[PDB]
């Protein structure tokens, strides 16, 4: 239609949105229905052998390198000392409680000088230890879960533990260098509580079981390959369900190809594996990161109308729902004894023994958050798009199908269609040749080269492939 | 005023006890003096002296505050935010935990003893990480404190730690409000997750296949014959752990092209340009 | 006692003169009087009767309160707010003025001809018409105000004008911070507008010419070679006078593909496809 004039907001107010139906989270849907999931029989980790390449080669990188960004040296010092400990203390006095923990610049202890380059698979890690997993205990009830405040307290000291490192890793553990975990209070920023989360769980710490051992941090060997190893990936349709997905593989090539199938115009380069059934480097995405928050939001705050939350069980059914006994763990039944332990430094407290589940540690714990970690927020959809995003249609340009009927017409949903027709849309756009019409493309692709060469400049480049596209 | 509990012995285990082994003994007593399940308030204050011990025999951090009590004599200097007591009722405990804890006392089921302070943390953290969590010690106000998180976050948004908080009666508790790094590629609604595909144009039109790489591995997704973006997945058992498995991967479609191509493509990338001019 | 300031007069204008007559009056008056370069009490005093003047002719409502006043003998009724003034010395001008419009004189809740407050408010304004340039017609608060927009006014651009802030007689210096509209074509930011174009694969790749829409009418715009999805097309002269001399077009990039096809095409896009995947 044709709006044209307009309106002022003055801002007297923050116009609140509308409630829609949202939030199933009382019939439990337990969505394992075609879900596949566990079809592969185990798999874990293929990380082991009787050692297998990089054997004396190990990729020489960095001058030495030795002791890794934190060699110090003492005497050839710099930079480094003003990150931490520029002042020491004092050279003995009284801060000075050692003197020499690096004996004559690292004794033979086995071998040590860091590096992180002899091997990478040569161990006996059963590799299906990644890190740690936890579900949502049970099935339950769902639902109930909001919580939501706010906070009063804001900042702190900084404690910018790792910032690079850390708990990183990729897939499965690769680093553990942080604090434990993490470490501070919201000492950058913070959007909004019910703005982000209208309903943050907590209360869904699972159960745990048949570990009693977990020294084996190394799945694979150190820092630049601690885990993964090896996770190949080939297969029919591990993917799931969307659209209509018809069972069809597809994609072959494999008819003439000129002379042979297998590379056939190439023979070698380098290492690559390229044109390999897949591959030459592609996937986009990877880091994506949006700098655009949408809104902060600082509303519905503190907001202590949850009265169920601070009752630790009361109405439950019983502690032994989640598995009922994964093997034993209390009565482990390991030695007659407890032990030796004559002076071993301490006793082995180590915070850990057998870590054996908490009592009530995931069963419903009268709240039912204890099966539950949210469901509901917004899932978006989108469909609602397409549907005239000037005038929203409202009967006339579109009355029969609102949305979703949309199948005599095909399309399937649509929404990315900002043009498709939407111009005109049953009414008087006028359009006529104006001077609106004015455009000179300069996107990607008609830039130096063919247009006016390179450029005004003696930045030039011979770099144009013409058999292949390539830079 | 100088009366020392022994922790260990009000749950039962001796002095040298591991702090697992104290945390069995706990739960024999928390089980035994369970406030509702015995209907007994005398076995709700040997509960809160059971909640007592577990209090300062619970996490690394207040384990070794009694460990070095006995060489240290003075209490520990006040936590700008105050001494978290999930479920311990601090303000009935001991003169000598008043003493220990006294300059943070909570006030937990004291009625009133202080407004919870509601502790919002943010935490660098990754997708993969958030897949793994699990039973691990975070310093947050000057507060060094352990807690089994439900593995799974989405950027901006709030995990609850209930009780684990600043100084309060009122649940003022632990907010970790995730920052994730340069790869917040899979958003969280419950265990369902909302990522982005690149799908090459001619793969999307057969229903070739497209890796989406994944949280415990790269899965790679069969793409029915002809997709548009703006299309969605939901890849089965591909979000983070439930009971019956886990959750649904949504990846947005998008359609993209190589750019760069072979004499072959580009020409029958062309043909096909003309099949669309010849529609006018 | 009703003294008819002829206000036409005053602008230098004869008593058939329109709004537009009444402006550029306004202005030659504005230039030549310009109190802050021409700082001569005589010239500023004129000056505001130039300014009460335009004050009542300025408006739609004000404007038909002075020409049906003298046809019709009763003040026509104030509007929800009352008689706005923006930002001009009431308490210096004429007892016909204030006799006139003195029944609903605003004050905001003062009544008693009060000034208005300074106020940042957001003008949400067609893009069609910020292409345009000139009087537009935005009411708010009972006020129906004519304001000038520039020709080409850009995101953020801040109009101060007197007469929509804080609730007065001479009402508030109001802030016209100018959001363009969700019109579904462009929001011009600093000189250049950001679109969308939803756009088949092979178009994309080859360079074909799809319907884009812009402020003054659909045009037929042939799009870049190796268009790729997620990608935003810089388009030259599309955009507004500004920092960059002009301002471009960045279209939001969504491939599509063509969903129905013949064996034939469906053919060439499978070998394309098959020729892709196998040998990436």
């Amino acid at each position: 239609m044709k709006q044209s004039t307009i309106a002022l907001a003055l801002l007297p107010l923050l116009f609140t949105p509308v409630t829609k139906a949202r939030t199933p989270e009382m019939p439990v849907l337990e969505n394992r229905a075609a879900q596949g999931d566990i079809t592969a029989p185990g798999g874990a980790r293929r990380l082991t052998g009787d050692q297998t390449a990089a054997l004396r080669d190990s990729l020489s990188d960095k001058p030495a390198k030795n002791i890794i960004l934190l060699i110090g040296d003492g005497m050839g010092d710099s930079e480094i000392t003003a990150a931490r400990n520029y002042a020491e203390g004092a050279g003995g006095f009284f801060k000075g409680i050692d003197a020499l923990p690096l004996t004559g610049q690292y004794t033979h202890y086995a071998l040590n000088k860091k590096t992180g380059k002899p091997d990478y698979v040569t161990d006996s890690a059963a590799s299906a230890t990644a890190w740690s997993t936890g579900v949502k205990t049970y099935n339950g009830a769902l639902g109930v879960d909001i919580h939501e405040k706010d906070h009063p307290t804001i900042l702190e000291m900084a404690k910018a533990a790792g910032l690079a490192t850390g708990n990183v890793s990729t897939a499965e553990l690769q680093d553990a260098t942080p604090a434990a975990l993490v470490a501070h209070v919201t000492s950058r920023k913070c959007y909004g509580p019910s703005a982000t989360s209208e309903k943050c769980p907590g209360n869904a710490l699972e159960k745990g079981g048949k570990g009693s051992i977990t020294e084996q941090l190394l799945n694979a060997r150190a820092d630049v390959t601690l885990g993964g190893g090896a996770k190949t990936f080939a297969e029919t349709a591990t993917a799931g369900e969307w659209q209509g997905k018809t069972l069809r593989e597809q994609a072959q090539a494999r008819g003439y190809q000129l002379v042979s199938d297998a590379a056939s115009l190439n023979s070698v380069t380098e290492a690559n594996q390229q044109k390999p059934l897949l591959g030459l480097f592609a996937d986009g995405n990877m880091p994506v990161r949006w700098l655009g928050p949408k809104a902060t939001y600082h509303g519905n705050i503190d907001k202590p109308a949850v009265t169920c939350t601070p009752n630790p069980q009361r109405n439950d059914s019983v502690p032994t729902l989640a598995q009922m006994t994964d093997k034993a763990i209390e009565l482990l039944s390991k030695n007659e004894k407890g032990f030796f332990l004559q002076v071993e430094g301490a006793s082995i407290d180590k915070q850990d023994h057998a870590a054996n589940p908490c009592g009530q540690i995931g069963e419903t714990v009268d709240l039912d958050e204890a099966v539950q970690r949210a469901l509901e927020f917004a899932k978006k959809e989108g469909n609602t798009l397409v549907i005239v995003t000037a005038d929203h249609a409202h009967a006339s340009q579109i009355v029969a199908p609102d949305t979703k009927a949309p199948g005599l017409t095909q399309a399937l949903n649509t929404k990315d269609g900002a043009v498709m027709v939407m111009s005109y849309g049953n009414s008087e756009e006028d359009s006529q040749e104006h001077t609106g019409s004015q455009l000179r493309i300069a996107a990607y692709g008609p830039h130096a080269a063919n247009v006016v060469g390179l450029t005004d400049q003696t930045d030039l480049f011979y770099t144009m492939k013409a058999a292949l596209g390539l830079k | 005023m100088a009366a020392k509990k022994d922790y260990y012995a009000i749950l039962g285990v001796p002095r040298n006890a591991t702090q697992e082994e104290i945390k069995r003994a706990y739960k024999r007593l928390a089980r035994q003096y369970h406030p509702d399940v015995n209907k007994s308030p005398e076995a709700e204050e040997k509960f809160k002296e059971i909640n007592e011990a577990y209090a300062v025999l619970s996490d690394p951090e207040k384990r070794r505050i009694y460990d070095t009590y006995g060489t240290t004599e003075a209490p520990p200097p006040p936590p700008p935010g105050g001494y978290d007591f999930s479920g311990f009722d601090v303000e009935d405990f001991s003169e000598f935990f008043q003493e220990l804890f006294g300059p943070g006392l909570f006030g937990g089921f004291g009625r009133r003893s202080r407004k919870g302070r509601d502790l919002r943390a943010e935490l660098p953290l990754t997708l993969e990480e958030a897949f793994h969590g699990g039973e691990r010690v975070v310093e947050v106000a000057g507060r060094r404190v352990s807690v089994r998180i439900p593995p799974g976050v989405r950027e901006g948004s709030v995990i609850r730690v209930p009780g684990m908080g600043g100084q309060g009666n009122p649940p003022g508790d632990l907010l970790l409000v995730v920052r994730l790094l340069p790869h917040p590629v899979f958003r969280l609604e419950g265990q369902d997750l909302y990522a982005t595909l690149d799908v090459p144009a001619p793969i999307a039109v057969v229903g070739g296949k497209v890796r989406a790489m994944t949280l415990e591995g790269p899965v790679e997704v069969a793409v029915p014959p002809r997709t548009q973006a703006g299309r969605k997945l939901r890849l089965k058992g591909k979000g983070f752990p439930g009971p019956a498995g886990r959750g649904d991967l949504y990846l947005e479609v998008r359609i993209t092209i190589p750019e760069r191509l072979t004499p072959e493509e580009e020409a029958l990338w062309k043909k096909l340009a003309e099949a669309y001019y010849a529609r006018a």
